[PDB]
RNA sequence: GUUACGGCGGUCCAUAGCGGCAGGGAAACGCCCGGUCCCAUCCCGAACCCGGAAGCUAAGCCUGCCAGCGCCGAUGAUACUACCCAUCCGGGUGGAAAAGUAGGACACCGCCGAACAC
RNA sequence: UUGCCUCCUAAAAUGUAACGGAGGCGCCCAAAGGUUCCCUCAACCUGGACGGCAAUCAGGUGUUGAGUGUAAGUGCACAA
RNA sequence: UUUCUUGCCGGAGGUAGAGCUACUGGAUGGCCGAUGGGCCCCACAGGGUUACUGACGUCAGCCAAACUCCGAAUGCCGGU
C-alpha cells in the first residue's frame, strides 16, 4: 500500500542563526535541515502553512517531495522540534529516502470500537516502532477491542500489522490495558 | 615444607579386617593401623 | 528564637595560583587544593598539603595523563 | 593527663634534646628510642626524663 | 493531602519560579489534561482539593492522573514576631509550577463531562490553565 | 563444544605480573644518561632492554637465545651472567654507565639477582 | 624487507571496552613436570623461588569477522547568556549548550629483539 | 552567641553579609609515624552440621557502590 | 606606558541550562512476580488456589541551594 508522497517547496536558508530562524519564523516559514546518506546537511525554509497541512493530512510520518530550486528529492519527517505553549512547529529534519529503503520509524496507535461497559480501557503505549519502507509507511494502525473479557493486557505482538511492515518493538511491550472501572466505593480512594 | 612446625608424619602400614592391605602415609607415630570396616565391609560400598 | 548554627571556617584561598603558558620561577607554588585534583605532572612536585608546585623554572601547561588532569613546566628556551 | 609533656635525655651525655608525648595508660615504662644527640654527634638512645 | 516522607533538608530556598516548563509538557498517561500557562506554587490543598473536584464530577469511573507532586517545603515564622531569630518552621508544602506543565491528566470515556470535570479543577487552582488533549 | 568457566592461572600470573610492574614503574624511568634495564623472564629465556623513556626506544638489548648463550651447557645463572656482562659491554658500547633497574615486577632474586650483580661487576653502576 | 611473532612505551586512554563466532603454535609467549639446591606459605613448591623439556593449542597471547550491550558524535533547532534597544510584554547583534537525531568505531602510532632469501 | 575546622548561600578565578541553612573541634595513635615488599574490596548468585539473609569455607559475577582514627568537603582501586 | 581598551592565542573552573539507567534523595502510574498472607487435600512435609501485602526488577513521565554522566555566555590569570 504505497503512500503518494507530498509535494512542497523549499529554498536554501542565505544565512543561519537564532534571528535568521525567528524571522522565517515569523514570515510564516519554517526552518528545517535534510540529512541522511545524501551526507549533506542542507538548511532548508519551507512554508509553515503548507507544511502544518500536510502534517495534518498525513501525520507525522509521511514522505514528502521536496523541490530544492530545482532538484527534486524525497524526504521524510524525522523530528519536529515544537513549542510546548505556542504550539508551533519550530524545525522539522528531514531523512533523504529512496524506493525500496526499509526504516525504522514509530507509528500512532489508536484504539478504536466499543468496549466491554463495565472496565474501562487504558493505553500505556501510544506510539510502536515498526521497520518498513519509505512509501510503504502507515501513518497510523489500530487496535482492536470489542467486548474483551475481565481486565486484559494487549502488547504488540498480538496486534494486526500491516504488510511489509515489521514490528522492532520488543513483543512484551504493553499498549492498551483493559482495567476494572472503579466503583464508587473505590474511586476517591487513590490520590492522597 | 616447614622446619618443624607440622605435625609428623610418617608413611603407614593400614590393614583392614576382612583382608586389604593398604600402603598409606599418617600422622600416626606408630605407623601402624587394622580397621574391620572398610571399603570393601559397607553394605553401601560393596552391595552386601 | 535562637539560630543553632552560624558558625563557619577562614576561606583557605584554593585554587589556581599560576595558568598555562605562564612563566614561573623553580619552587613557585602553582595551586592549592585538598586532594589531588590536579596531579603533579613532569617537573612539577607535590607538597605536604597537595600543594603542587614547581621544580624547574619554565612555563605553566596543563595536561589529561591517564584520565588524570595534571601541570606541567615546560623549559622556555634560553634568549 | 593521659597523653603529657615527656621529654627524652641521652645517656651518655644526659641533654634533653627532644620533647614528645605519648600515653601512659598504653606506655607506661619509660619511653626510649635511638634519637640524634647534636653534641655526640650521632644517634644514641635517649630515654624518658 | 500529599507530602513527601522525608526530605534530606527541610528548610530549603524558594523554587526559582522562572522560565519555561522543559520537563514534563505532554498528556501521556490519560487521554485529555490540564495544562499550566502560568508560574506558581501549587500547594497540596489546591491539588488535594481539584483531585476531590475531578472524582466529584465524574463519580464514576475513570483515572485521575496527579503526576505533579508537592515535595517543596515554605517555611512560616510565627506571627507576631519581629525579623531576625532565623529562618521558621516548614510548615506548607507546594509543587513549583511553570507555564507548559501538565498538571492533571484524566482518562474517561466521554468528552463533555471529562472536559467539565477538568475545568472544576482548574477553578480550584491560582493559575489559569487549559485543556489539553492527547494528540497533536 | 567443552566451555570453560574458570580463570587460568596465565591469566593471573601475566596481570599479576602488569600490575607490580606498573607499581614499580611510579617510580623508576630512564632518561638518555641514566637509562632504565627493564628485564623480562621465563621459564626459558631472561630479556633485557635498557630503555630511554622520554621517547619510548631501546638503547641495547640481550636475551638468552643468542648464539653464544644458548652455547652454555651450565645453568640458569649462568646465562643469567651471560646476558648480564653482554648487556654491560652492549651499554658500555653505547656510551652509557649509569643505569636504573627496572626488575619487571618478579620479585629481586635467583636469576634476576644473578643478571644484575653480574652486569654490576662488569661496569654498570646501579 | 616479509611475520595469524615477543617485549617496552605513547594517546585530553573505551572510536581502543564487554560480549559472540571462526583460526594459529617457526622461534618465541605460555601452560605443563618436579622440589636436590637459593627462596616461600601468617597452613599449602597453589602463589613466589629454584631445576626440566614428556604433552598441549584447552585456555592466556595474538589474528579475522560481527554494532547485540557499553563508548564517541555532528548539522540544524532550542535552552541559557554578554551587550544594546525597549513605558510591564518583548526584540536585535555576538557566544552557544544538555538531551536527541544522522552517523562513527571491533583502535592507531612508535622503538628494540625472534624466525625467514639475506 | 563570641576562638578554630568543613560544606551550601557565594552569581564556574579569589574573596563576599544576616540572631541565613547544616555539622564538627579543644583530640587520638609508639603505631594509626618512616621505609620495603605483597594484595584488592562492598554487594549479589550457587554449594556447605550446628549457622537462621546473615559468623568462617569453596566456585563465580563484581572497577569501586567498601574502606580510609575523627565533621564535612576535595581525594584515593596506579591505591592514600 | 609598565595603566586602560579592542582583536587573536594559552588556561582553570562547575554557575545559567540541562540530565539523571551517571551517583545521593524525593517522587507518578503501569507490568511480571516473589519472600513473607490465608485456604484445600488435611501434618507445621509437599504441592497448588486466593483482593493477598505485593522484595527485587522493568516500561513511560518527572524533581533538587548543600544531586551531577554533563555544561555554556560573561568574568578572571597570562601572552601577543
Ligand atoms: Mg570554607
Ligand atoms: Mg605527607
Ligand atoms: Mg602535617
Ligand atoms: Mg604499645
Ligand atoms: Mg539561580
Ligand atoms: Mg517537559
Ligand atoms: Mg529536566
Ligand atoms: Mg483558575
Ligand atoms: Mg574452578
Ligand atoms: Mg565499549
Ligand atoms: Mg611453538
Ligand atoms: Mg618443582
Ligand atoms: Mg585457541
Ligand atoms: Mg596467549
Ligand atoms: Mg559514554
Ligand atoms: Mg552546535
Ligand atoms: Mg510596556
Ligand atoms: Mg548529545
Ligand atoms: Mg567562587
Ligand atoms: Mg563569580
Ligand atoms: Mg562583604
Ligand atoms: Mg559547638
Ligand atoms: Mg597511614
Ligand atoms: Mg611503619
Ligand atoms: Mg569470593
Ligand atoms: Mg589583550
Ligand atoms: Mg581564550
Ligand atoms: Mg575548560
Ligand atoms: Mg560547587
Ligand atoms: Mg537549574
Ligand atoms: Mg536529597
Ligand atoms: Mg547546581
Ligand atoms: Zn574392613
Ligand atoms: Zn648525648
Amino acid at each position: 500500500t504505497a503512500n503518494i508522497p507530498n509535494k512542497l517547496t523549499a529554498n536554501v536558508r542565505t544565512r543561519t542563526g537564532k534571528g535568521a530562524s525567528r524571522q522565517a519564523r515569523r514570515d510564516g516559514k519554517v526552518p528545517a535541515v535534510l540529512y541522511g546518506h545524501g551526507t549533506d546537511p542542507q538548511h532548508l525554509e519551507l512554508n509553515a502553512r503548507d507544511f502544518a497541512a500536510v502534517l495534518r493530512s498525513h501525520g507525522t510520518n509521511a514522505i514528502l517531495t521536496l523541490d530544492i530550486e530545482g532538484t527534486e528529492q524525497l524526504a521524510l519527517t524525522k523530528a519536529l522540534d515544537v513549542h510546548p505553549i505556542r504550539r508551533n512547529i519550530q524545525h522539522a529534519d528531514l531523512l533523504v529516502v529512496q524506493r525500496g529503503e526499509k526504516v525504522t520509524v514509530e507509528v500512532t496507535v489508536l484504539v478504536e470500537g466499543d468496549a466491554t461497559p463495565g472496565t474501562l480501557v487504558t493505553q500505556d503505549a501510544n506510539t510502536i516502532e515498526i521497520e518498513a519502507e519509505a512509501l510503504s509507511i502507515p501513518e497510523q494502525l489500530t487496535v482492536s477491542v470489542e467486548g474483551v473479557e475481565a481486565g486484559t493486557q494487549i502488547t504488540a505482538g498480538q496486534i494486526s500489522l500491516p504488510e511489509g511492515v515489521n514490528l522492532i518493538s520488543d513483543p512484551e511491550l504493553l499498549v492498551v490495558n483493559v482495567v476494572e472501572a472503579p466503583s464508587a466505593e473505590a474511586l476517591e480512594e487513590e490520590g492522597a | 615444607m616447614k622446619t618443624g612446625i607440622h605435625p609428623e608424619y610418617v608413611d603407614t602400614t593400614v590393614q583392614c579386617g576382612c583382608g586389604h592391605s593398604f600402603t598409606t602415609r599418617s600422622t600416626k607415630q606408630s605407623g601402624t593401623i587394622v580397621v574391620e570396616v572398610c571399603s570393601q565391609c559397607h553394605p553401601f560400598y560393596t552391595g552386601k | 528564637s535562637s539560630s543553632r548554627n552560624g558558625r563557619d571556617s577562614a576561606a583557605q584561598r584554593l585554587g589556581v595560583k599560576r595558568f598555562g603558558g605562564q612563566v614561573v620561577k623553580a619552587g613557585e607554588i602553582l595551586v592549592r587544593q585538598r586532594g589531588t585534583h590536579f596531579h603533579p605532572g613532569v617537573n612539577v612536585g607535590r607538597g605536604g598539603d597537595d600543594t603542587l608546585f614547581a621544580l624547574a623554572p619554565g612555563a605553566v601547561e596543563f595536561g589529561a595523563k591517564r584520565g588524570r588532569k595534571t601541570v606541567n613546566i615546560v623549559p622556555v628556551a634560553r634568549p | 593527663d593521659v597523653r603529657p609533656k615527656i621529654t627524652l635525655a641521652c645517656e651518655v651525655c644526659k641533654h634533653r634534646n627532644y620533647i614528645t608525648k605519648k600515653n601512659r595508660r598504653n606506655d607506661p615504662d619509660r619511653l626510649e628510642i635511638k634519637k640524634f644527640c647534636p653534641n655526640c654527634g650521632t644517634h644514641q638512645p635517649h630515654k624518658e626524663s | 493531602m500529599l507530602i513527601p516522607r522525608k526530605v534530606k533538608h527541610r528548610k530549603q530556598h524558594h523554587p526559582e519560579q522562572r522560565g519555561i516548563a522543559s520537563g514534563g509538557t505532554s498528556v501521556s498517561f490519560g487521554d485529555y489534561g490540564i495544562q499550566a500557562l502560568e508560574h506558581a506554587y501549587i500547594t497540596n490543598r489546591q491539588i488535594e482539593s481539584a483531585r476531590i473536584a475531578i472524582n466529584r464530577h465524574i463519580k464514576r469511573g475513570g483515572k485521575v492522573w496527579i503526576n505533579i507532586f508537592p515535595d517543596r517545603p515554605l517555611t512560616k515564622k510565627p506571627a507576631e514576631t519581629r525579623m531576625g531569630s532565623g529562618k521558621g518552621s516548614p510548615e506548607w508544602w507546594v509543587a513549583n509550577v511553570k507555564p507548559g506543565r501538565v498538571l492533571f491528566e484524566l482518562s474517561y470515556p466521554d468528552e463533555k463531562t471529562a472536559r467539565d470535570a477538568l475545568t472544576r479543577a482548574i477553578h480550584k487552582l491560582p493559575i489559569k490553565a487549559r485543556i489539553v488533549t492527547r494528540e497533536e | 563444544a567443552h566451555k570453560p568457566v574458570g580463570q587460568n592461572i596465565s591469566e593471573v600470573r601475566r596481570n599479576a605480573r602488569l600490575r607490580r610492574h606498573a607499581r614499580l614503574r611510579k617510580k623508576v624511568a630512564g632518561t638518555a644518561e641514566v637509562p632504565r634495564l627493564v628485564v623480562n623472564r621465563s621459564a626459558r629465556h631472561i630479556h633485557v632492554q635498557l630503555v630511554n623513556d622520554l621517547n619510548g626506544t631501546t638503547l641495547a638489548a640481550a636475551s638468552s637465545i643468542e648464539a653464544d648463550v644458548r652455547a652454555i651447557d651450565g645453568d640458569k645463572k649462568a646465562h643469567s651472567v651471560r646476558v648480564g656482562q653482554l648487556i654491560a659491554e652492549r651499554a658500555k658500547a653505547a656510551g652509557v654507565e649509569t643505569v636504573v633497574f627496572d626488575r619487571g615486577g618478579y620479585t629481586y632474586g635467583g636469576r634476576i639477582a644473578a643478571l644484575a650483580d653480574a652486569a654490576r661487576e662488569a661496569g654498570l653502576k646501579f
